């Protein structure tokens, strides 16, 4: 006889299933919404000691380069 | 064949530890046996002292 | 030379017979003859010179016309900073096996509490770094706290916590008094602060002391020995002006220990079989464990509730003395939050919108009232479900959930238990976590994140980096 | 040795007998009556001293009064009479120690009550000894394997440690002790001397005859050469039943101060408060609340703090104690329930219900819990038994929403399906413990999954099945975890696709 | 549907408040029990 037992558990069970899927929404949503200088100067000051021509091109390639 | 072979193999090892564990059991067997019977026969020493105090 | 003698032995209880010049009450006697040092303390006079006195050791091996020897003063323990990082025993010898005590005097544990009129109080936020403790009950820096817990709730393991985050980086000392508790967790708490250089052989170093009472001694001991660590505090408290903390363990069996005895002393049961002095008794430790114009002592003691009964007259009394209360619940040890803080029973003294700044004081009464409402909501919710309700309920348990989820932090020494690193956190970041997630800046993310966090950053990070995993 | 050697030795040994006796104070009876004998005189007599009557019975003197003295019968009180004679031994109460005590059964005294033969033992500790201080403890880093699938996992004991079988009538109780002393005989056959475990069962006021069927098992499966019975049963007096528990706890300091690991069983200690409330009304003392005496709390408290672990300074010897609680109606509140959980270290709670659902071992892991916690089990056992808490957590919160029913999604059903075989595969036969490294592949798969698939009738089957098959096809992989004790990850790649690869090959009902 | 849950609830409260009323009756007798258990504890212990 416990009666506040099965009282207890029906309001967990519920709260977990509703939530349950709650969650999935909610990563959907914030997942939904996640989806959508300084090194510049370091390499062409190299490039000026050896008086070479320089373009930004090549600039940002070396630096996606030592990002890479 | 490879089949054959780890069969006979494995088994080889399995009927060499039948044997040394069966030659061992024997000889622990025994040597249990053999302590029971020097317990035994101390064991009549004290009772041959218990009854000279009866009489 | 002994002037008393045995003459009854009984349990714990033991009589001595006197020729002239009684001790006087509390004294502490010294028996002659005994395998190990056995101490009595003079708790009434029965008259024809008589006394009867409790035993601090096994009263085996004791016998009838035994000499006595009349020390005239109570039980005096060692004190000083000798007894820094050392185990001292009920009547103060040392079981640490590290050597003697060295100790500038000897002062007794028995003493009147400070006046009213030097009383001095002040009221001064502790971060203990637990947002849930920092948050819904403050505590104050010289006043006393309670942990309120049942058998096996997790208040062994808050009390060790509190030691890594509080007593460490302590300019004062700091002393922890274990009474009637199992030595198991003596030897590890040993260990612990070993480990953690808490305590060191090395002199000049260890500013904390320990003092057991362990289950292993026999009753009298168990109630005594508390006064023992008291006034070491005492001490640091008197003559030097230094913020001393002590941690004392579960303090229940001090009053139960006395019940232990009080049959066999005379007195009659009370209702629940406690002794008839249990107020004055406790009232005169309480009353003793206070700050005063010479030094403040901020004193953190547990109270073992048995059965979960909190209406037992034991510590039904102590809340009165208590000024910050830590209630700790069993059901929330099921959901698996810990610590098991109760956010409603929990009170603090502190906690007035006067004492601590508005914005505080707004912020945990939101907390409060948001996990009330949540509370009555289940009755309906197990019948007709979340989904019955309206949008404002809906958002209500929504957020109760992962604010109570929230609560829930993890320490260092809870790390053996889980496997997840402690963490840190301040008060700045504890009121502005929970005062964002009163206004919803977390309703959007799943109550999932809101577990066993310390920031409400570090759950946001935490979210976003599952989505990137799925 | 040879036999005429030995017997030099046993001739001289006898010859080397001393007997010296003394004068020994002696008293008279005042009065008799229950078992309490109040002696007049007797003087310089100590607390706890034995005494002998005229008759032959020993009695413990507890109070000394400035009057007379207590004493009370540790035996028959039938020819005891007014005015007789009572002698003092001089000696606290003290019992028989050493490794001979292995293989007998014995009373609260020590006596043996098998028949076969005199004890053979010289060394005799003191009943009641202070219990060791903070240092000479030690943390507890090593599993006791009691052969229970739920417990190795959920609630693991460690060499060292208290853990309380509380719980009602016929609810398992026994069971779960002779379970763990099962499973300790493997590792005495073994030479391995780091895992051997004594066993010591301290039987108070309980029937003869349950205590004989109790002994005829330990003997049908050879588990006794290695277990010590303490029997103090309900005819026997109350003293008896009083130190019992104390006595044995002294066999096993043996074990515990010689480097050893002992296990001490103290069976229902209600029973031993009725004896030791008993023992002190009879004695005219104050009673307290319950009737019990005040100092209860210190009884139990005295008795369960010495077992501890030993420093490797003294040895490294552990004692680990299993006391048992009977229940009236499952009523954890009363005061005698309340005290030795807030003693021992973890609880194992038995439910009635559970019980007769079919849930047996019926373990209710929900306020089940120990102090110990993982710091006990293996390598291998801890990354799957912490999972596994976590998976039965949810199934409990389910079991409601399965009445309201109506709709179930997906997720849902995959975890209330995958707790169920959880609940399925913890279960456990009587008579029937299992192997710590046995219990890593079954609870593994479970976790897994891979029980979803069968239907949950055929999952214990399959238990029994499974481990055969891998007992006699795969050997090297089950002495890899015993050995090292930790499931590398060769072992799981192996492990991960032999468990579905087993259950498509035998005939089992798929059909989930 | 409305009409049946209606008298479902009559009756479901019904059952509920009978239920309650019973279990009353039950508390209050064993609180008498508990005071005449404290009490006989308390008279025990003067009575020596
Ligand atoms: N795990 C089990 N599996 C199958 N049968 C069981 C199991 N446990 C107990 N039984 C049965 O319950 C009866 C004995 O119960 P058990 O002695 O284990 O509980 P107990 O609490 O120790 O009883 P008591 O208090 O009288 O000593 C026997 O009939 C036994 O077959
Ligand atoms: N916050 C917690 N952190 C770590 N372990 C906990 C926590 N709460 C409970 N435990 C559990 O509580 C049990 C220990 O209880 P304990 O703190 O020692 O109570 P007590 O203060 O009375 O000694 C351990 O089994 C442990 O698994
Ligand atoms: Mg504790
Ligand atoms: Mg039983």
């Amino acid at each position: 006889t416990r009666e506040e037992e099965w009282l207890d558990k029906r309001t967990k069970s519920q709260e977990k299933v509703y939530f349950d899927q709650e969650d999935r929404k909610a990563m959907k949503r914030l997942l939904e919404k996640l989806n959508t200088a300084p090194q510049n100067l370091e390499v062409e000051n190299i490039l000026k000691r050896y008086h070479i021509n320089y373009t930004q091109a090549l600039i940002d390639e070396l630096v996606d380069w030592k990002t890479g | 064949a490879d089949s054959i072979n780890n069969f006979l193999a494995n088994e080889y090892l399995r009927l060499q530890s039948h044997i040394t564990s069966r030659a061992l059991n024997i000889l622990k067997q025994a040597q249990a046996y053999e302590t029971m019977n020097q317990a035994a026969l101390l064991q009549k020493l004290i009772d041959d002292a218990t009854s000279a105090i009866d009489n | 030379k002994a002037n008393g003698q045995v003459s009854q032995v009984i349990g714990a209880v033991v009589d001595v017979q006197f020729e002239g010049e009684l001790p006087q009450i509390l004294n502490a006697l010294e028996v002659q003859g005994t395998q190990h040092r056995l101490v009595l303390e003079v708790a009434q006079h029965l008259g024809d010179s008589r006394v009867r006195t409790i035993a601090m050791d096994s009263t085996e091996g004791l016998v009838r016309g035994q000499p006595v020897v009349d020390t005239g003063l109570p039980i005096s323990v060692p004190v000083g900073p000798g007894t820094l990082g050392r185990i001292m025993n009920v009547i103060g010898e040392p079981i640490d096996q590290r050597g003697p005590i060295k100790a500038a005097k000897l002062y007794p544990i028995h003493r009147d509490a400070p006046s009213f009129t030097d009383q001095a109080t002040s009221a001064e936020i502790l971060v203990t770094g637990i947002k849930v403790v920092d948050l819904l009950a403050p505590y104050a820096r010289g006043g006393k706290i309670g942990l309120f817990g049942g058998a096996g709730v997790g208040k062994t393991v808050l009390i060790q916590e509190l030691i890594n985050n509080v007593a460490k980086h302590h300019g004062g000392y700091s002393v922890f008094a274990g009474v009637g508790e199992r030595t198991r967790e003596g030897n590890d708490l040993y260990h612990e602060m070993m480990d953690s250089k808490v305590i060191s052989v090395k002199e000049g170093e260890s500013r904390c002391a320990l003092i057991f009472g362990q289950m292993n001694e026999p009753p009298g001991a168990r109630a005594r020995v508390g006064l023992t660590g008291l006034t070491v505090a005492e001490y640091f408290r008197d003559e030097e002006g230094k913020d001393v903390l002590l941690f004392v363990d579960n303090i229940f069996r001090f009053t139960q220990a006395c019940s232990e005895v009080s049959a066999l002393l005379g007195r009659i049961p009370s209702a629940v079989g406690y002794q008839p002095t249990l107020a004055t008794d406790l009232g005169a430790l309480q009353e003793r464990i206070t700050t005063t114009q010479k030094g403040s002592i901020t004193s953190v003691q547990a109270i073992y509730v048995p059965a979960d009964d909190l209406t037992d007259p034991a510590p039904a009394t102590t809340f009165a003395h208590l000024d910050a209360t830590t209630v700790l619940n069993r059901g929330l040890t099921e959901l698996g939050i810990y610590p098991a803080v109760d956010p409603l029973d929990s009170t603090s003294r502190m906690l007035d919108p006067i004492t601590i700044g508005e914005e505080h004081y707004t912020v945990a009464r939101g907390v409060q009232k948001l996990l009330q409402d949540y509370k009555s909501l289940q009755d309906i919710i197990a019948i007709l479900g979340v989904d019955d309700l309206s949008e404002e309920d809906k958002l209500v348990v929504a957020r109760a959930r992962k604010v109570q989820k929230f609560l829930s932090q993890p320490f260092f020494m809870s790390e053996v238990f889980s496997g997840i690193p402690g963490r840190f956190v301040n008060l700045k970041q504890n009121i502005a976590s929970f005062k964002a997630l009163l206004e919803g800046a977390g309703d959007e993310y799943p109550e999932s994140c809101f577990y066993m966090k310390g920031d409400l950053e570090e759950s946001l990070a935490a979210g976003r980096a599952d989505a990137l995993k799925s | 040795l040879s036999t005429g050697e030995a017997s030099v030795v046993l001739a001289e040994k006898i010859k080397g007998i001393t007997q010296q006796n003394d004068i020994t104070e002696y008293g008279t009876v005042i009065s008799i009556g229950d078992g309490i004998a109040r002696v007049f005189g007797l003087t310089k007599v100590q607390a706890g001293e034995m005494v002998e009557f005229k008759s032959g019975i020993r009695g413990m003197a507890l109070n000394l009064e400035t009057d007379n003295v207590g004493v009370v019968v540790l035996g028959n009180d039938r020819d005891i009479k007014e005015g007789d004679v009572v002698k003092r031994t001089g000696a606290i109460v003290d019992v028989p120690i050493g490794e001979a005590m292995c293989g007998r059964v014995f009373d609260a005294l020590g006596n043996p009550i098998d028949g076969l033969g005199p004890l053979k033992t010289t060394q005799r500790a003191r009943v009641e000894i202070k219990a060791p201080g903070i240092i000479p403890r030690q943390s507890v880093r090593q599993p006791m394997q009691t052969g229970i699938k739920c417990v190795d996992s959920l609630v693991p004991i460690g060499r060292g440690q208290r853990e309380l079988i509380i719980g009602d009538r016929q609810t398992g109780k026994t069971a779960i002790a002779i379970d763990t002393i099962l499973n300790q005989k493997e590792a005495f056959n073994t030479g391995d001397v780091k895992k051997q475990l004594y066993c010591i069962y301290v039987a108070v006021g309980q029937k003869r005859s349950t205590i004989a069927n109790l002994v005829s098992i330990l003997k049908q499966h050879d588990c006794m050469k290695f277990t010590i019975v303490v029997c103090a049963t309900a005819s026997d007096a109350a003293p008896l039943q009083f130190l019992a528990p104390y006595s044995g706890c002294a066999i096993g300091e043996f074990f515990r101060d010689n480097g050893k690991h002992a296990l001490i069983i103290y069976d229902d200690l209600s029973k031993q408060a009725v004896a030791y409330r008993q023992m002190s009304l009879l004695l005219r003392r104050p009673p307290g609340r319950e009737a019990y005496p005040g100092d209860v709390f210190y009884l139990h408290s005295r008795l369960l703090e010495r077992a501890a672990k030993m420093n490797d300074s003294l040895g490294g010897g552990s004692l680990t104690a299993l006391p048992v609680i009977e229940t009236q109606a499952g009523d954890v509140s009363a005061y005698i329930p309340t005290n030795v959980i807030s003693i021992t270290d973890g609880q194992i709670f038995l439910e009635t219900e559970l019980f007769y659902k079919g849930i047996r071992p019926a373990i209710n892991v929900g306020l089940s819990v120990s102090r110990v916690g993982s710091a006990a089990q293996i390598k291998a056992m801890k990354k799957i038994a912490g999972n596994l808490k976590l998976t039965l957590a949810t199934y409990r919160e389910l079991a409601a929403f399965s009445q309201f029913g109506s709709d179930l999604d997906a997720k849902t059903q995959q975890q209330l399906n995958t707790g169920e075989r959880l609940v399925e595969m913890l279960k456990q036969n009587q008579y029937t413990p299992m192997k710590v490294e046995e219990q890593v592949c079954i609870i593994f798969a479970g976790v897994k999954g891979f029980l979803d698939a069968l239907v949950t009738s055929e999952v214990l089957k399959f238990e029994k099945k499974f481990l055969e098959h891998v007992r006699t096809n795969h050997s090297a992989l089950l002495k890899r975890i015993r050995d090292s004790g930790d499931l590398s990850e060769v072992d799981t790649n192996e492990l991960n696709t032999i468990i579905p690869l087993f259950i498509q090959e035998g005939g089992f009902k798929l059909k989930a | 549907e409305q009409a049946s849950r209606m008298n479902a609830m009559e009756n479901a409260s019904k059952n509920a408040g009978e239920i309650l009323s019973k279990l009353t009756l039950d508390y209050n007798k064993a609180r008498q029990a508990k005071i005449t258990m404290e009490l006989i504890e308390i008279i025990s212990g003067a009575s020596i």
